[PDB]
């Protein structure tokens, strides 16, 4: 019955889109087309098999015969997947691109055990707000089935995920392969009782849309509607929207020195009018007395008690960093370019106040003279043009961020706070 | 191909012929991107955004960024953000 959207995330050769696969295999969540069409072959082998029918689901989606998502029933749960882009430049499209996960799987096989990436995977899995983390240490036959081995594994897996303020979650020893754990019970480890993976995911807490929160709404686009007005769409991340709210739109209000605001006339989602939008409801609404030349992209609505928080060029914010790649090193003055929900725009690298350790979540060095790929780092930024950004404590949703540069993804953020100058 | 990236273009206007802008998107997505399919989703107002699943790979030298930029220099297109990018 309730939703959840999960996001499958590790190394790229350490299984995870094996286990999507395994999943919907296992579960019989596969086309009676392509099942009927092996048949013909005749006897395989059961590897076989699997592999040709993983093949033949590949197939039928890229030719548009679901294609972006895995989807299937659990007993108590409606269960959506997206395998994530393990290329670092993809990471702004994960910040910035579509919907609120739930939960998180990351795959980290047995044998490597935990690689550099999966730093950035924790840490990526935060960024984005992910309540519930499930873990799954995979290629258990690669290692001879060996407790010792997942429980090494396992508890460097858990200083990453504890430090990012994850805990008390599953961790699962699997073989996406041959089947083990990921929906049939293993016979190879019986030292191992907790659940299989299609388990933990029909256990994930039903997702709380954070409607206690001010409301959000990021400007996608912005019309004017010949016998309606002015149309900003956008998806509300926070709160909610009724009609009869008055709303108002940030930075365009500070940066034009008036309310930019009025009333909401009418809401549209789906070409079909509603009387409020939730979080996650992509919509158009019309609001009275706001030109159209006064909002773009970028600018957010609130409610006018609780406005969206503006950081001008005047002011600065706190950010704690992961810097996934720069080709020399990042070093005060550094001047990219900032993406966070639908806005973009320049920022100034002010100060550099701390390297940190993500296995403990230490400064382990103050003042540092630069950093580089792969380090995580609280940086002081300042916008060059203001922007709307919360801090991740009170409203995450707009306290996310990208950073791109030369045409590549350089560090993923998260907001601190914001000083006001 | 192992990445599809949804990637949303909006019209200029309501009254923007789909068909004719679909046809013309699809002549800018470059060489060595596919195309799985598109859908047509209702927005507001008779606004009907098109929904392209592009085809690319898990790779330095990919973006679907860069198919949207594409895309935004197309006549009648308002805006195109990728939405959702996932492995298959």
């Amino acid at each position: 019955k309730p939703h959840v959207n999960i996001v499958f995330i590790g190394h790229v050769d350490h299984g995870k889109s094996t286990t999507i696969g395994r999943l919907l295999y296992d579960t019989g969540n596969i086309p009676e087309t392509i099942i009927k069409k092996f048949e013909e072959m005749g006897e395989k082998g059961k590897s076989f098999k699997f592999a040709w029918v993983m093949d033949r689901l590949k197939e039928e989606r890229e030719r548009g015969i679901d294609v972006a998502h895995t989807k299937f029933e659990t007993p108590h749960r409606y269960i959506t997947i997206i395998d994530a882009p393990g290329h670092r430049d993809f990471v702004k499209n994960m910040i910035t691109g579509a919907s609120q996960a739930d939960a998180a799987v990351l795959v980290v096989a047995a044998t490597d055990g935990v690689m550099p990436q999966t730093k950035e995977h924790a840490f990526l899995a935060r960024t984005l707000g992910i309540k519930h983390i499930i873990v799954t240490i995979n290629k258990m036959d690669m290692v001879n089935y060996d407790q010792k081995v997942f429980e090494k594994v396992k508890a460097q897996v858990e200083k990453l995920l504890k430090t990012l303020g994850y805990k008390d979650f599953p961790v699962i020893p699997t073989s996406a392969w041959n089947g083990d754990n990921v929906v049939k019970k293993s016979d190879k480890m019986p030292w191992y009782n907790g659940p299989t993976l299609i388990e933990a995911l029909d256990q994930i807490p039903e997702p709380e849309k954070p409607i206690d929160k001010p409301l959000r709404i990021p400007i996608q686009d912005v019309y004017s509607i010949k016998g309606v007005g002015t149309v900003p769409v956008g998806r509300v991340e926070t709160g909610k929207l009724k009609v009869g709210d008055v709303v108002i739109f940030e930075p365009a209000s500070t940066i034009f020195h008036k309310p930019i605001q009025g009333e909401v006339k009418s809401i549209e989602m789906h070409h079909e009018p509603l009387q409020e939008a939730l979080p996650g409801d992509n919509i158009g609404f019309n609001v009275r007395g706001v030109s159209k030349n006064d909002i773009k992209r970028g600018d957010v609505a609130g409610h006018t008690d609780k406005p969206p928080t503006v950081v001008r060029t005047k002011d600065t914010f706190k950010a704690q960093i992961i810097v996934l790649n720069h080709p020399t090193a990042i070093t005060v003055g550094y001047s990219p370019v900032l993406h966070a929900h639908t806005a973009q725009i320049p920022v100034r690298f002010e100060q550099i106040l701390a390297k940190v350790d993500p296995r403990t979540g230490n400064i382990v060095e103050e003042n540092p003279q630069f950093i580089k790929t792969g380090d995580s780092a609280i940086v002081v930024l300042r916008p060059m043009k203001p922007v709307v950004l919360e801090p991740v404590k009170e409203i995450p949703q707009l306290g996310r961020f990208a950073i791109r540069d030369m045409g590549m993804t350089i560090a993923a953020g998260m907001v601190i706070s914001i000083q006001k100058g | 191909f192992n990445l599809v990236g949804v990637i949303r273009v909006m019209p200029t206007d309501p009254d923007v012929n789909l068909d004719e802008l679909e046809e013309k998107l699809k002549k800018v997505i470059p060489e060595k991107y596919g195309l799985a399919k598109v859908e047509r989703e209702p927005i507001a107002f008779g606004l009907v955004a098109l929904k392209f699943y592009v085809l690319g790979r898990d790779e330095e030298g990919y973006s679907f960024d860069e198919v949207a930029e594409k895309f935004e220099e197309v006549e009648n297109v308002e805006s195109a953000e990728v939405e959702t990018v996932s492995r298959i």
